[PDB]
C-alpha cells in the first residue's frame, strides 16, 4: 500500500474508454433501469422525462430529482449518469457530491449559462459533452471534458443531424492529421479551437476522447450506421422507451453496436422489433 | 508466430490491441465463436460484465468459451474479465477462475483511484495500478497463486493458464504485465 | 437616568446604504398574502416583498401593473416583524410617495411592474426611505445609484424560472467591475462615456473593487441549486418570487433556499436541503 | 489570537474588516466545528429570526450556547442582542439576562443616527447609527451599563459578552472593537 | 565538459530577454551599422532600403541581398537582424545557414504566403513576428516566435497605431489576468488565440516572450511614450536616419527607453536632435 | 536586511530582480549615479556591454561604479558584465576585473548553446549553463579565482568581491549562484 489518487485525467478519460462498444440508455424508472441493464446497456441516464417528453412538454427543464436518480442508483449495478444544465455549477456541484457516476453538461435542458460553460476541471467526477464538430468538441475538451458526444436532434426519431456532424467531425479529424504545424495554427484559428489539442489530434488520429453518436437513434440500423460512420457507441434515449416493445429493442440496439460490421446478425435483430417511434420531422 | 486474441464483444478492446501489438504479436478481435479456435491467448478486457456475458449468451459463445479455456487456453482478465471468469460473487458468469468477487467493492466512479503497486514477478519497479470502480476479490482458492496485492486484498492472481488482475494496465504504458502473459503463451 | 440625548439626523446615506447591507447572505420572499409572510418569515428570510400577485401570475394575467393596494401591504406589515417592500412603477413619484409615508421599509422601484414614467426613474435623493432597483449592467446599476438607489438587484427574466438572464446579466456586472478595477483614469472616464456610466462612480468602484452598494441577484431563480449559483456568480443574496409559492410544497422549498444561499459552497449540504423539495414551478421558456 | 464572525447570514464583511484594520486574524463561522476554534465571537447584524432558524437546522445553537457560558467572549450588535437575550416582549440563545424590545422606534424610515457617550472609550463621542434597532426595556443584576441614549440602555456588558443596539462597523471608529479585543 | 544542446527554446527565448531596455536599428550601410552601435543600438536590421523608401519606391519588397548583409555583419559585433517575406520558408532557411542572428518575419516585405507563416520550430536561429492584439502575437507564438513587436504604420513618422496595439495587447492582458478557465476557452475562441498560452499570460501577468513597440517612432518622446504603454523596447527604422542628424538623433532614442520615466533627462536628449522626419499622415 | 541593487542601463534587469525576489531580498534598480550609494551589492546584467557602457558614461556613473567596486562593492556579472568589468578584452570598458575576454568566442546566436556544468563551490548536483553568443575568459590574473569551467574555459571566477560568469544563471530556476553572492554580503 502507498500513496493513491482520485479524480485525475488517466482515470476520467480510462473510466469513459471502458464503455467503447456500447449502449448508453436514458430510463425514467427503476423499472426501466433494469430492462436497460438486462438488455446490456453498458450504463444508464437518469431524467425525470425523456428528450421526446423534454420537446413535447415544454417549460424549463433542469436537472432531475435527487429522489429519481437515487432510485435509479440503486436499481442496478452498471454506472449511472445524470444531466446538468450548461454553465450550472451547483447542479454539478450536488451530482458529484450524490456519486453520480458521470455527468452530463447536456444541450438538451434548458442551459443555464449562455455563453461559458462548466470549468470541469475543479471536479473529480468525469464529464461529456456535445458537439457538432471538431471545434466546440475540442472546446469541451479544453473545459475538462473527458468525454464527448457528437449530437444530433433529440427526441425526433431522425438520425440525419447524428450523422451529418458525425462525418463532419471524422472528415475535420482526417485532415488534421496531414496538417503542417503552421497549417495547424491556422486551422485552430479558422475552427476555433486550441491547437495544443489539435497536434495531439494529428498524432493520435483521432479525438483524445471517446466520441458517442447520439440524437436521433431509433432502430437497430441506425445504431450500426452510427458505427459506420466511427462512432465509439451510441446514447439512445427516446429511441427504445417510446416504442412499442421496449425490452425488445434495447437487446436489439446492444447487439447492433456489437455487430453493425455484420450483416447476417443485422438481420437477425431486426426480424422483429416492434414499431419504433413514429419520429417528428 | 502467435495470434493473441481480444474478446470484442464490448470494452476497452483498443486499448489491449495496441498493447500486443508494441509487444510485437499478432491480434484478433474475436466477435464470433469460430474465432475463439483461432487463437493461442485470449483477452478479457475492461468494460461491463453485465454486458459482456449478455452477448456472450445470446451468441452462443459462452460455453465454448469455457471449454476451451478448461482445454488449457491462456487468458488474460481485466476488472470486467475477472468477473466474468469469477466462480462466486456477492448475476451470470463463466464459472471457471476459483476465486469469489465483490463488484464496485470501492464505492462510485468518485472513488476511482490510481496507485503504484509492487508485482515481484515482473520486477523491481512498482506497478502502476489503475482502479476504476474495481472488484475486490474477497476470497482465493486452492491453485489460485498471489501475484501482487493491494492493502490487504489479492488485486493479481493466477491459477493454472489465466491471469487475472482488478485495475487496467493497459491504461498505462507499463507493457510488463502484458509480456508476463505472452510468456504463459 | 438619561445619558445622551444630543442632535438625531434620519434618511441619510449611510443609514440607507447600510440597512441594505444588514440582508448580504439572505433571501428576500415575495408574498401575496399574511400567511405566506408568515411562512416566509419561519423559513428564515430576511425580507419580503409585498404583492397582490405574484411575477408569473404578472405574467399570465396581463392588463396595467401597478402599486399595491394600501390594504395587501398593511396585511404583511402586521403579520411579520421582519422588513416590508414594496414595488412602484419606475418613474411613479406618487406612489413612492405614498409609500413611504405608509411606512413601507424598502421601496423598489421595478420594472416588473407597468413603467410610469417611459425615460426618467424617481429622483430618489429626495426619499428617506432607501429604494431598490435593477440593473443589467454596470452602467445602469451605477445610474440607478446615481440617482439614489441603495440597494441594487441584478435582474433575470422575472416569472418564468429560468436563471439564464440573471446569470447572464450577474456575470456582465462582475466581468465589468473587475476590468474598471483595473483602468487608469484617463481610461474610466472614456468607459464611462462607452458604457454611459457617471466617471465618479466608476473611481469608487475602482477602489472598493465592487459596487458601491449591495448587489441581489433577482429573476428565474426556482430551486436551490438556482439560489447557490447566483452566489457562486458573485451576488450577495437573492431575491425570489415565483419559484417558491409557484411550486408544490412551498414552507419547504422556502427553507432549502434560505439554507442554499448561506451553504452555496458546501456540497454536502446543498445536497440535503434538495434530497427534497417538492416540484419547481415548471417555468417558461 | 483568531475572533470569530458568526457568518449564516449578516453584515458579516463589515466586521472583518474592522478586526482586519486592528490586524487580527478571522474566521468566518458558518459550521459547528468552528466554534471551538476562536477565541471570540461576534454575532452581526441581520435578521434575528433568520440567525435563530440557520442556527438550530445547523445544530450549532446549543453548542453555541454552551460554549458562552464556558465563558467565550462575545460581541453582539443589533441583531445579536436580540438573540442572546433572555426575555422578548421568538426563539432565541437566552444568555444575556435582558429583556428587549424589537423594532421599537419604529419602521426603517425611523432609523437615525447620533452621536452617544460611552465613557469607558474615551471622551471622544461615538458615532451611534440605530437601524430598525431594538430597545434594551430591562437589564439584569450583572448587567453592566457601558452607554445610554434617551433613558435607554444601547450598550452593556454581563461577563464576557458585550452588546449594543446600535452598528459600529458601519462607523470608522474602532474604540468598541478594541474594547472587545481587550475582553479577550 | 558534457552534452551540449543548440537552438533550444529556452535559449531562443533567452536571447530575445537581452535586448529588454533597447533600441534596435535599421541599416542600409556599414556606416548606419557603426553609427548605430556608437549610439548604443542593442541590435541592427539589415535593409536594402528603410520602410520610408519601401514605400515611396513600390515593387516587390523581399529579402536583403546577401552581400548587404554581410556587409553589415562584418561591421558591428553587435548582433543583425534580416528581414524575410512572410511565409517565405526559403528566404528563412539562406539566413539561417547565412548565421544572421534573428530573423524577422515581417509584413513591411511583400507577403510570399497569404495565408500560412513560417513553421519556427524547425529552425534554431530564433524569429520575431508582428502583432495588432493579443490574438495574433499569441498565434505567432504558438508557430515559434521568439519574440513579438507590436506594429503600427511602418515609415510615416506616426505612433497612432503602435499606440494603439499596444494600448490593445496590454488591456487584453490584464484582463486575461483575471479570467477563469471557462473564461479562457471561451475568449480563446473569440479572439483566436491558443487557450494553452492564454493560461500561460493569465500566470506570468504578461506575454510569454518580449514584446516591443515598433511603427512610426520619430522621436525621443515617442520611445518613451511606447514604454509608458508598457512596451520592452523599441524599433526604430526610418525615424533615424531619416532625419537631419541620425548620430545624434539615435544616441537620444536609446536615452530616451532607458530614461522615460525621467522628465529631466527626456528634456535633455530632447533639447537638439535635429529635424525628425517630415512623416505621412 | 539588504538591499541589492541590479543596474537597469539596458538588459535583463527583470529575470536578475525576479531571483532575488525568491531569495527574499529587497532590489532596486539602479539608474542614476546617486543610487550606487544605496545599495550593498549590484548585479551587472547580461545585455549589450556597448550599450551598458555608452549609457554609463553619457550618464556620468562609470568612474564612480569602478570607485565604488574598488571600495570592496560586491559585484555579480553574467555575461555582458564579465565583458565590461573586464581589462583586457581581444571597446570601451570598467577595467576592474583582472581578466583578458574574447567576445562572441562561440560564433554567432545559433551557436549558443546549454549545458551542464560543475561549480563544486555551490554543490554536487551540475548547474545548467546557458551560453548565449558568450564571450570567453582567455586569460585569468593572479588573484583571480577559478570556481568553475567549461572546456578548459574558465566560465566562473572570482577575484575579490567580484563574481563573475560568462553564462546565464537568471534563465534557469536555479537560486544557487545567487545565494552564492549573497553569501558575499
Amino acid at each position: 500500500h502507498m500513496e493513491i489518487k482520485k479524480g485525475t485525467w488517466i482515470i476520467k478519460k480510462g473510466f469513459a474508454e471502458m464503455f467503447k462498444g456500447g449502449v448508453i440508455m436514458d430510463v425514467t424508472s427503476a423499472e426501466q433501469a433494469k430492462i436497460a441493464e438486462e438488455a446490456g446497456a453498458v450504463a444508464v441516464m437518469a431524467l425525470e422525462r425523456v428528450p421526446a417528453d423534454i420537446r413535447k412538454e415544454g417549460g424549463v427543464a433542469r436537472m432531475a430529482s435527487i429522489a429519481k436518480i437515487r432510485e435509479i442508483m440503486e436499481a442496478v449495478s452498471i454506472p449511472v449518469m445524470a444531466k446538468v444544465r450548461i454553465g450550472h455549477i451547483a447542479e454539478a456541484k450536488i451530482l458529484e457530491e450524490l456519486g453520480v457516476d458521470f455527468i452530463d453538461e447536456s444541450e438538451v435542458l434548458t442551459p443555464a449559462d449562455d455563453r461559458f460553460h462548466i470549468n470541469k476541471h475543479e471536479f473529480k467526477v468525469p464529464f461529456v459533452c456535445g458537439a457538432r464538430d471538431l471545434g466546440e468538441a475540442l472546446r469541451r475538451i479544453a473545459e475538462g471534458a473527458a468525454m464527448i458526444r457528437t449530437k444530433g436532434e433529440a427526441g425526433t426519431g431522425n438520425v440525419v443531424e447524428a450523422v451529418k456532424h458525425m462525418r463532419r467531425v471524422m472528415e475535420q479529424i482526417k485532415q488534421v492529421t496531414k496538417m503542417e504545424d503552421e497549417e495547424l495554427v491556422a486551422y485552430g484559428k479558422e475552427i476555433g479551437a486550441p491547437v495544443e489539442l489539435l497536434r495531439e489530434v494529428k498524432r493520435l488520429g483521432r479525438l483524445p476522447v471517446v466520441n458517442f453518436a447520439a440524437g436521433g437513434v431509433a432502430t437497430p440500423a441506425d445504431a450500426a450506421l452510427m458505427m459506420m460512420l466511427g462512432a465509439d457507441g451510441v446514447f439512445v434515449g427516446s429511441g427504445i422507451f417510446k416504442s412499442k416493445d421496449p425490452r425488445k429493442m434495447a437487446k436489439a440496439m446492444v447487439l447492433a453496436v456489437t455487430y453493425w460490421d455484420n450483416p447476417r446478425i443485422l438481420l437477425k435483430i431486426s426480424e422483429d422489433i416492434g414499431e419504433p417511434m413514429r419520429g417528428l420531422d | 508466430h502467435m495470434k493473441i486474441g481480444v474478446l470484442g464483444v464490448q470494452g476497452d478492446v483498443r486499448e489491449h490491441v495496441e498493447a500486443l501489438h508494441k509487444l510485437g504479436v499478432e491480434t484478433l478481435i474475436v466477435k464470433l465463436p469460430e474465432q475463439l479456435d483461432m487463437v493461442d491467448g485470449l483477452i478479457l478486457p475492461g468494460g461491463e460484465s453485465t454486458t459482456m456475458i449478455r452477448i456472450l449468451k445470446e451468441m452462443d459463445m459462452d460455453e465454448k468459451l469455457v471449454e476451451r479455456i478448461n482445454n488449457g487456453l491462456p487468458v488474460f482478465a481485466t476488472c470486467a474479465g475477472v468477473i466474468l471468469l469469477a466462480k462466486r460473487i456477492k448475476q451470470e458468469k463463466l464459472g471457471v477462475l476459483d476465486i469469489t468477487v465483490e463488484r464496485n467493492a470501492y464505492g462510485r466512479q468518485v472513488e476511482s483511484f490510481e496507485t503504484f503497486v509492487e508485482i515481484p514477478a515482473v520486477g523491481k519497479d512498482p506497478f502502476r495500478a489503475i482502479f476504476i470502480r474495481a472488484p475486490r476479490i474477497v476470497e482465493t482458492g486452492k491453485n489460485v497463486e498471489i501475484l501482487a496485492t493491494y492493502d490487504y486484498d489479492p488485486v493479481l492472481v493466477k491459477e493454472g493458464n489465466i491471469l487475472a488482475c482488478t485495475f487496467h494496465p493497459e491504461l498505462t504504458d507499463d507493457l510488463r504485465l502484458h509480456r508476463y502473459f505472452l510468456e504463459m503463451v
